[PDB]
């Protein structure tokens, strides 16, 4: 089978021989020389030079040799990436994705780099690789993406609550944790509420594998059937009652409450389209409302409310 | 309404390849285990020659 | 289809080409984000 | 290693590649017609095991020939995303969200595709790019079926996930379930008694 | 348990007659495919748009209102050039130059 | 499980400084007993009609 891509990868990365500070200095010098060489080739390419054949040929050799050295060092330290990444499994992301993100962090560490400080590569890279793995595990782990500042404070709360659970024996209280972390209890509660892991709708709530949670969740947003027909009836009854009003009255009501287009017109607009003052509109409004409050045309529409 | 994802590199199915019998395996005239080394990046392939 | 009837008279399966795919889609997802953590909007 | 020495001394005279793009080309340079005629010749004149192996191959090749479907459908370029509501993110009262486990698989594929794009832009060594292409392929395969081509992709409680196939296979797929029986409105039940008067 | 996708529902007749008139706008993608985008009449039509294909597409109408290019992502060259000076990489380049050309003349 | 954790921590912990209070983790025992009495096939509600 050999289906384990973990193995398909480890047996692959066990090939390239491991290097030392001596070869590291040589490699870094070659990489830097190549990057400088390609920078100058780009500079002299623009508006520039009909280069000598030997000079041009071997500076291209340097340009490619720098990439060879870069890739050689990357292959050399893949093993280091694995050794640093193994410790962040058992939770969240999967091992392979972590290895790839740690590889990205390693590209960053070798890129943004220096050797004149006279330090073995791992010292500096370890920091970057750890940072990259943590960055990935923070962003691309939880389904609902929670950003990294919130993630770090979540982890600090988790550590404090756990350690003080063991220290106290009893579970810490929200004020105990709020005082410890020098934050407020409502913030403690908010963070705890943000640590909740979305359960899966795919779970055998029954003992045998036939009953799923998704088959017992009333959707409290569906059409109530009776509510929709009731709204249609309300539309009809209200339309009739308003038609009992006079033309001016029916118009003012419909426009004032947007029964004709869904746009609620206000007093100034209504007075403008009727060519009167808004005080007159408000008076017609009050008169009409009082007329409708009369039980004759009121009790018909009471039930809908 | 549906979406799509523009992939940066091609990818192959799992139904017309691994499911017995390998429909692709017959199609290109290769055994299943042999192809399981070609479409999981563990063996080169020459595409043409003169 | 998008608009359906009860006159359905033939259900025809067949593998789909990517040319048919980028003409189905009404957009393209590119970010692995489900719903905002704070406002709970997509 | 041999391939490298062969290329950098014989860079002309041929093209050779690795992976899903090279097989895309293979299907591109596969002629169903000629192969089909050869298979007809074999099944017509061959014998024994060769004839039968041609038969089974002859089946699928003519199947593609008669469908005129150009097997490219096996190399899956741009990948379609199922509508959001069929994979609901219901919020059970109390803030506990409820995924559908197709969210998680889709997220995995999208993460790996994004990272692959990134690595391609950087120009990582062939090791990393090929590993990430392998992981894309693995996750697309997982989404279209979980439990095939290796151990199941699992999650909390080491429960295997629910790929699209596990929604359309076995006894819990639509094709062996609610497409058999449906709860109905305007219904009731009760215990029965005998009426010797009706 | 009772839950519902965070959202809302409306109960209003879908009148197909009295609406706000639309105005279909064309947005060419880089490959050149056209993707209709209905807009309202009194509506400032943007020059560019994210189309149905997913790549940025400009109006078929001639606007070309400046690319609005951004600063490039920090490159490996940027991360190297700060800690090290040009003339300082010069001597290393000449060391490699003499190395490889000594191989050449050999 | 407790023993596994205890010995791992003991190895990481420095000598001449530690004590069974600092070695024993009592989370596993509580977790096991809880997952037994609750959430188990063989711990059923007493049917008492």
């Amino acid at each position: 089978a050999s289906a384990d891509s973990v193995r398909a990868y480890l047996k692959q990365i066990g090939k390239v021989a491991l290097l030392n500070a001596e070869e590291e200095v040589e490699l870094a010098k070659r990489i830097e020389a190549g990057l400088y060489a390609t920078q100058l080739m780009t500079e002299l390419s623009e508006r520039g030079e009909k280069l000598p054949a030997a000079q041009r040929r071997d500076m291209m050799w340097i340009c490619r040799d720098g990439d060879r050295a870069k890739n050689h060092l990357l292959e050399a330290n893949l093993r280091l990436v694995v050794s640093l990444a193994k410790r962040y499994t058992g939770r969240g992301m999967a091992f392979l994705d972590l290895i790839q993100e740690g590889n990205l962090g390693l590209i960053r560490a070798v890129e943004k780099f220096d050797y004149t400080k006279g330090y073995k590569f791992s010292t500096y890279a370890t920091w970057w690789i750890r940072q990259a793995i943590t960055r990935a595990m923070a962003d691309q782990a939880r389904t609902i993406r929670i950003p990294v500042h919130m993630v770090e404070v979540i982890n600090k709360l988790g550590r404090i609550q756990r350690e003080l659970l063991q220290d106290l024996g009893r579970e810490p209280t929200p004020e105990e944790l709020a005082k410890e972390m020098d934050i407020t209890p409502e913030k403690v509660l908010e963070i705890q509420q943000y640590a909740r892991e979305p359960i899966s709708l795919d779970q055998t709530i029954g003992d045998e594998g036939d009953s799923q949670l998704g088959d017992f969740i009333e959707d409290s947003e569906a059409v109530v059937a009776v509510d929709a027909v009731s709204f249609t009836l309300l539309q009809d009854q209200l339309q009739s009652v308003l038609d009992t009003l006079s033309e001016r009255e029916a118009g003012v009501v419909r426009l004032r409450f947007g029964l004709t287009d869904g746009q609620p017109r206000t007093l100034d607009e209504i007075g403008q389209v009727y060519g009167v003052t808004r005080e007159r509109i408000r008076q017609i409004e009050s008169k009409t409302m009082s007329k409708l409050r009369h039980p004759s045309r009121s009790q018909v529409l009471r039930d809908y409310l | 309404r549906m979406g799509h994802i523009e992939l940066a590199a091609p990818v192959t199915h799992i139904w017309y390849f691994k499911g017995v019998p390998s429909r692709l395996g017959y199609l290109l005239d290769l055994a299943p285990k042999d192809l399981e080394k070609i479409i999981y990046f563990a063996a080169y392939v020459i595409t043409s020659v003169d | 289809a998008m608009l359906d009837v009860n006159f359905f008279d033939e259900l025809r399966i067949g593998l789909a080409t990517a040319e048919d795919i980028r003409q189905w889609s009404y957009g393209e997802v590119k970010k692995p984000e489900t719903i905002n953590y704070r406002t709970l909007k997509p | 290693n041999l391939y490298r020495e062969l290329v950098d001394r014989y860079g002309e005279y041929f093209t050779g590649a690795m992976g899903a793009e090279s097989i895309q080309k293979l299907i591109e340079n596969f002629d169903i017609d000629a192969e089909a005629e050869s298979l007809r010749d074999v099944i017509r004149n061959g014998k024994g095991q060769k004839k039968l192996r041609a038969l089974k191959r002859l089946k699928v090749v003519a199947a593609f020939q008669q469908s005129g479907n150009s097997p490219m459908g096996m190399v899956l370029d741009a990948v379609p995303v199922i509508p959001p509501e069929l994979r609901p993110m219901v919020q059970l009262d109390g803030g506990r969200f409820a995924t559908s486990d197709l969210n998680d698989l889709y997220r995995r594929v999208i993460n790996r595709n994004n990272r692959l794009k990134r690595l391609i832009d950087l120009g990582a060594p062939e090791i990393i790019v090929n590993n990430e292409k392998r992981m894309l392929q693995e996750s697309v395969d997982a989404l279209f079926d979980n439990g095939r081509r290796g151990r199941p992709v699992t999650g909390p409680g080491n429960r295997p996930l629910k790929s699209l196939s596990d929604l359309l296979k076995g006894k819990q797929g639509r094709f062996r379930q609610n497409l058999l029986g449906k709860r109905v409105d305007y219904s009731g039940r009760s215990v029965i008694v005998v009426g010797p008067q009706l | 348990l009772r839950g519902s996708r965070l959202g809302a529902v409306s109960y209003e007749t879908d009148r197909n007659h009295d609406l706000a008139p639309r105005q279909i706008a064309r947005y060419r993608t880089d490959n050149g495919e056209e993707f209709e985008v209905p807009f309202a009449d009194d509506a400032e039509i943007p020059g560019t748009w994210l189309c149905r294909n997913g790549m940025e597409g400009t109006l078929i109408e001639g606007d070309l209102p400046e690319p609005k290019k951004v600063k490039p992502p920090r490159t490996h060259w940027d991360m190297l050039l700060e800690r090290r000076s040009i003339e300082e990489l010069e001597e290393l380049l000449k060391e490699r130059l003499e190395l490889i050309r000594s191989r050449r003349r050999g | 499980r407790m023993e596994r954790v205890v010995r791992e921590r003991m190895t990481t912990q420095d000598v001449e400084a530690i004590t069974p209070q600092t070695l024993i983790n009592i989370r596993p025992v509580v977790a096991a007993i809880k997952e037994f009495f609750g959430t188990s096939q063989l711990s059923q509600f007493m049917d008492q009609n």
